[PDB]
């Protein structure tokens, strides 16, 4: 067959979101509601081109804004968050209801230094429209042309010419 | 047996061949299988004896070997096509094991050894629902397969199958042995036809339940297990004795008995294919079982054997059970020739 | 004698799980649920003999995925290679692929 | 298996819609003649079987049986004729379908065929 | 692969025990002191004879019971569906069935012995 | 194919070649079933888990619950053989010829 | 099975007479090793000596058959100077059925083979010669 | 330990061999426990926990039974082992020998075609790279018997009762 096209070492190169999963668990609320855009447009990509080549660009913009948004929480929720983050780490569970306390003070530094509102029970899991302008994928399988399809019958019934023509039998 | 347990039973053997016969899923053909074996071997044993107890043991052993296999067939097929529908199966040693598998379940030979010796063991009700009933499910799935089927082993087993079955009818005094010879002989020609036309296939199967049933319900209504039981029913009822004698005319292919419609549509559909020599030695060997079905029409009315004096008491009495469906049976399996164009509806 | 029974009386029985390309709960997808979704509506309606030899290519990509037999015989031509060289010492793995790089998140 | 797999048909249907079209089977034709004549037969091996007087014992029973082969045998015509029509439609078809397949060939009087004479010595 | 560490420890500690047990002590054995245990007297029959089994049908309805509770197993997953109601009857007819089965094998007197 | 695959095939070849070469016991024979049914639901199980066939993981316990359906009647058929002979020895089965 | 048919049929007809009765052999051999095994099967030797001097004896039997089958036909076809003749095999099947009938050691056994397996042989030949189909693929 | 699958699997074939070369059924049962295990251990690796447990399960549970008719209806004076007969030992013997032929001859020839080919790399490479997130996707999909498979439910469970009804009309007498 052909060659598989496969993108460069270079061209893949982000500037990696090098924190740990309980940390990003701790913020993963607030990430949702704040990161909303870019992400949302990247796995529209992922899940309308079918092929992770076709949306490398997109992933970037992913690891950008994602770094923007801890950006932000340094700067003025650091040691608050810090906090809240090393208690959701020591459970095995990684569970929030262990650490329903440093998250409150969490919240409230975010809420007023930042303005930002926790999202509700039930509204990071719903379906949500984006608007992009990347054109919509003609043929996202590559499908071949499918086969056409064998005549398709005929008008009206007629009897058979003189009966079933088996043999002697003349009806 | 319960009636209300037996009828459950049949029921239950009735709904594994539809489940069989229904489903588009080979896992339901499988378990349509199970269900059929799981109901049949009570409905083998109905009559406990230890005739009844080895037959149930030999059917049971072979019809698990037969889903074996033919599980295994489904598993590789499924492994090398990702496919679950009755379709043309994408594996020939799939399809090779599922040939296999169902060729002994329908006992074409040489998986033939199994069918006299259970048909012999059973009682003529339960020998009745064995040769006529059990057929049904492995030909219809052979009939949905028919295109992958390796021609030349379906051939090969179906012409076996015509002379072992001919071959063993010769040496038999017992009549369900004789029947279950001819039920492979049988079902060799259905299953000589499968790769070229199934609905020649279906039309030999209804002609050959039509007959097994006209003369396994002859054989209850005599009473009769053997040439010499079977003989002196020419005294108290010559009637059911004519009745077999054309039945096992009918059954031997002989014109204008409605055996030899069969016959002669598979000999037409096997020279449309170019195959001649196949036919012709089908039709060769025919005669055994036709000369076995002469003999025993000798021993029952064409010739009369001496009676026994206590015949004289059973002279008086007439049989108590009916069934209702012995004449259109014996009509069906011996007067339809002049109705072959009738060949279309079972497209 | 296939009675179609499902199709007439519009019943679903057994053909939800006849493909791995139908709907699977909590929609799962199949491991190669493109390669027979292209098989299927390829050879859609124009019958098995003209699927067999038309849709082929689709069949034999769906095979492909199914087994990974062309896959693993490249792998192991090119495991055997490798192997070759490193016995001769005409090859040295690099760094990443001798585990002294550490691995992208 | 042929007509199994044509488009359009409806699976456990005996009589479809356009088998309509078609002239239904005459009342007098031979062969549901031929089907009341087996039904009569077996009524007549009813009443044999069950040592009753074969051709007076039970007319509604023989009755029974000659209405009931005819209706099935009307049936089975109509369903047969639809069957043998649709076959012969379907050739047709196909022929008008595919010209290349079934070429026209030359018509040759026999004044022009040279066959040879074979003689009886 | 840590259960199968745990397996091989918890082998290799018993075996090691059969091992301490078989070599530790002194051995004198006789033929008399290795004879079967009879009560004080010398066994009729052998112990390899057939032994009737009274609950034999108890043994083969089990086996179905067996499958009955392997098909159940499934049931905290299937909770988690949105056909609840589908989810429920199914199971329902499941532990039905199982219940006439047993009431069948009760009545016809299969659970009695002998 | 991996080499787990052609093990297994493997084993269920060799669990039908047992069962069809009986010696005495019918016992043996259902030991036999049951190993070829064993050998056919890791086939399946393999063959689902491996092609992530989500609604067909349903099917190796469907074809335990039918492979133990037929080990109780072969087990039901052995102990009438036993009752009826004394012994479950597969010559016991010798009324029914040809 | 159709690579000894093709190392048989391969070999042009009154050509390399030794090699087309050792094919010819070969496949006697196959088929009787084959009836052997099924004559084990359902009729069990008392003691494996037994069965192997049975298998022996049918093996010999059936090789000894076909290698003279083809060394007759091809030396028919040599001397006649005519391949496509069916006598060159109804000759060779004439002789194969002489030799089981030594190996029976009955007369009319050999004669009665040797009519009937030189009718089948020059079948065969006019099948192969003319295009009969004994497994005809379904064409319709 | 990269290729724990192919010795269970070598495993499951011994112990086929060890209850197919039909010693006392009494031993036939510890070959079916060693095939059963090793099994579920293969079920286990490929990530089919509650499938692989379920086998061995059943299996624990089945043999019981038999062991129980092997001391009723299957007990020989002197019980044989598989070096208590020539024949036994034999088809022991030679099972060991084909099962370490072909595993020779597919280790170290790569590609190998008995009947079906078969590739000597290990089953670590046929793995898939997916994520199945929260899931079990084993278990979510055994678990849809009862919302997708009704019907497989209904079968399933009138073979059962019907099941019953025929042992208990088999061994009646």
């Amino acid at each position: 067959p052909g060659i598989v096209e496969l993108p460069t070492l270079e061209d893949l190169k982000v500037q990696e979101v090098k924190v740990s999963s309980s940390v990003l668990k701790a913020a993963a609320h607030h990430y949702g509601a704040q990161c909303d855009k870019p992400n949302k447009e990247f796995m529209l990509c992922r899940w309308e081109e079918k092929d992770p080549r076709r949306c490398l660009e997109e992933g970037k913009l992913v690891n950008q804004c994602a770094l923007d948004f801890f950006r932000q929480i340094k700067r003025h929720c650091a040691e608050p968050f810090t906090e809240y983050w090393t208690c959701i780490d020591y459970s095995g569970l990684q569970l929030f209801r262990h650490c329903r306390k440093q998250q409150a003070k969490f919240d409230e530094c975010v809420l007023d230094k930042l303005g930002w509102v926790r999202p509700d029970l039930g509204e990071l899991s719903k379906v949500t429209k984006v608007k992009t302008d990347r054109p919509l994928p003609e043929n996202p399988y590559h499908s071949r042309a499918r086969p056409e399809p064998n005549p398709e019958a005929e008008g009206d019934l007629k009897p058979a010419k003189h009966g079933s023509r088996l043999f002697f039998w003349t009806m | 047996m319960n009636p209300i347990i037996y009828t459950t039973l049949i029921m239950t053997v009735m709904s594994g061949t539809m489940l069989v016969m229904i489903s588009s899923h080979w896992l339901l053909i499988w378990i349509g299988f199970e269900m059929n074996l799981l109901a049949m071997i009570p409905v083998l044993m109905k009559n406990f004896n230890p005739r009844a107890t080895e037959a149930a043991t030999k059917y049971f052993l072979t019809q698990a070997t037969a889903s074996m296999m033919l599980m295994m067939a489904i598993i590789i097929n499924l492994l090398y096509s990702g496919q679950w529908t009755i379709t043309k199966m994408f594996n020939p040693v799939a399809m090779t094991m599922m040939t296999m598998a169902l060729a002994m379940k329908l006992g074409l030979s040489p998986f033939h050894f199994w069918v006299p010796e259970v048909t012999q063991g059973i009682s003529l009700q339960a020998g009745l629902l064995l040769l006529t009933w059990q057929k049904l499910a492995p030909l219809s799935v052979l009939c949905q397969i028919s295109q992958s089927i390796n021609p030349n082993l379906m051939l090969t087993m179906a012409m076996l199958s015509i002379l072992i079955g001919g071959w063993g009818g010769l040496n038999q005094t017992q009549l369900r042995k004789i029947m279950a010879y001819s039920s492979i002989a049988h079902m060799g020609w259905m299953t000589a036809v499968l790769p070229y036309n199934t609905t020649m296939t279906i039309l030999n199967l209804l002609i050959y339940i039509t007959m097994t049933l006209a003369m396994f319900m002859l054989l209850i209504h005599s009473s009769a297990t053997t040439t010499l039981s079977l003989s002196h029913t020419w005294n108290k009822m010559p009637v059911i004795t004519s009745l077999m004698m054309v039945t096992l005319l009918s059954m031997g292919g002989l014109p204008p008995l409605s055996g030899f419609m069969p016959k002669w549509m598979i000999i037409q559909e096997m020279t449309k294919n170019e195959s001649i020599i196949m036919p012709t030695l089908m039709a060769m060997t025919a005669l055994l079982n036709l000369y076995f079905y002469m003999r025993l029409a000798y021993s029952s009315s064409l010739t009369m054997f001496p009676s026994t004096n206590n015949m004289k008491m059973k002279w008086q009495f007439e049989h108590t059970k009916q069934m209702k469906l012995l004449p259109t049976m014996i009509v069906l399996s011996t007067l339809v020739l002049p109705m072959t164009p009738a060949l279309s509806s079972l497209n | 004698p296939f009675f179609d029974v499902q199709k007439r009386l519009g019943l679903d029985l057994d053909r939800w799980m006849t493909i791995q390309s139908a709907e699977q709960p909590h929609k799962i997808p199949g491991r190669c649920h493109a390669f027979e979704k292209e098989w299927i509506e390829c050879a859609h309606g124009i019958g098995g003999i003209r699927a067999e030899k038309e849709c082929k290519i689709e069949f034999d990509d769906f095979v492909e995925c199914l087994l990974r037999q062309k896959t693993m015989k490249r792998l192991s031509a090119i495991k055997r290679q490798r192997d070759k060289l490193i016995k001769e010492g005409k090859y040295t793995p690099p760094p990443h692929h001798l585990g002294k790089e550490d691995p992208r998140p | 298996t042929m007509m199994s797999g044509r488009p359009g048909r409806v699976p456990l249907q005996f009589l479809p819609n356009e088998a309509r079209s078609l002239p239904p089977p005459k009342l007098t034709d031979p062969r549901l003649v031929y089907m009341g004549f087996l039904g009569y037969c077996s009524g007549l091996i009813d009443n044999a079987i069950r040592r009753r007087p074969v051709v007076s014992a039970g007319l509604h029973r023989q009755l029974l049986y000659v209405t009931s082969f005819v209706f099935f045998g009307y049936y089975l015509l109509k369903r047969q004729d639809y069957m043998y029509a649709l076959r012969d439609h379907d050739m047709f078809a196909y022929v008008k379908s595919h010209p290349e397949d079934f070429p026209e060939k030359d018509k040759k009087t026999y004044g022009e065929i040279l066959e040879e004479f074979h003689p009886v010595r | 692969m840590n259960i199968m560490l745990t397996l091989l420890t918890n082998v290799t500690l018993a075996s090691l025990l059969v091992l301490i047990a078989f070599w530790l002590p002194q051995l004198n054995a006789y033929s008399e002191k290795t004879s079967p245990y009879e009560c004080g007297f010398d066994p009729m029959g052998s112990a390899r004879l057939p032994f009737s089994m009274k609950f034999f049908l108890v043994a083969i309805t089990f086996l179905l019971f067996d499958l009955e509770i392997a098909l159940l197993l499934p049931l905290p997953w299937a909770s988690q569906t949105n056909n609840l109601k589908t989810m429920l009857t199914m199971a329902l007819f499941l532990l039905i069935l199982l219940a006439a089965s047993l009431a069948y094998e009760w009545t016809q007197k299969g659970l009695e012995w002998a | 194919m991996p080499l787990v695959y052609m093990n297994i095939i493997m084993a269920f070849a060799i669990a039908l070649a047992g069962l069809l070469m009986y010696r005495s016991h019918l016992m043996s024979s259902l030991l036999c079933l049951e190993g070829m049914m064993l050998s056919l639901f890791i086939m399946s199980t393999l063959i689902i888990l491996n092609t992530h066939f989500t609604l067909a993981n349903m099917m190796p316990i469907i074809l335990l619950v039918f492979a133990a359906c037929e080990a109780a009647l072969g087990l039901s058929l052995l102990v009438m053989v036993s009752n009826t002979y004394g012994t479950d020895y597969v010559q016991n089965l010798n009324l029914l010829q040809c | 099975a159709k690579t000894l048919l093709h190392k048989y049929s391969d070999i042009p007809e009154g050509t390399e007479c030794h090699r087309k009765a050792y094919a010819s052999t070969s496949i006697g051999g196959a088929t009787g090793l084959i009836v052997s095994a099924y004559s084990i099967a359902l009729k069990p030797p008392a003691s494996f000596l037994e069965g192997v001097a049975r298998t022996g004896r049918y093996t010999f039997t059936s090789a000894a058959i076909g290698a003279i089958f083809g060394l007759t036909s091809c030396i028919s076809a040599q001397v006649r100077e005519k391949p496509d003749d069916p006598l060159n095999y109804f000759i060779g099947g004439c002789a194969g059925g002489l030799t089981l009938g030594a190996r029976t050691r009955s007369y009319g056994i050999g004669a009665a083979a040797c009519a009937y397996m030189g009718l089948t042989a020059a079948l065969v030949k006019m099948g192969q010669l003319e295009g009969w189909q004994v497994f005809a693929e379904p064409k319709v | 330990t990269m290729y724990i699958a192919f010795i269970l699997s070598t495993i499951f074939v011994i112990g086929f061999v060890g209850f197919s070369s039909k010693p006392s059924p009494i031993y036939g049962g510890l070959g079916l426990i060693v095939s059963g295990g090793v099994g579920c251990g293969i079920v286990l690796n490929f990530g089919g926990s509650f499938l692989g447990l379920m086998v061995f399960l059943i299996y624990l549970g089945g043999m019981l039974v038999v062991f129980g008719y092997t001391t009723a209806m299957a007990t020989e004076m002197y019980p044989e082992v598989w070096v208590s007969n020539k024949t036994v030992f034999g088809a022991f013997v030679s099972g060991l020998m084909m099962e370490f032929c072909m595993v020779y001859y597919a280790l170290k020839e790569e590609e190998v075609e008995i009947i079906f080919k078969f590739n000597g790399l290990g089953d670590w490479v046929i793995y898939d790279t997916g994520d199945s997130g929260f899931f079990s996707e084993e278990a979510m999909g055994i678990a849809a018997l009862y919302s997708y498979g009704t019907w497989l439910v209904i079968v399933t469970g009138w073979s059962l009762l019907i099941g019953v009804v025929v042992i208990m009309e088999i061994t009646r007498g």
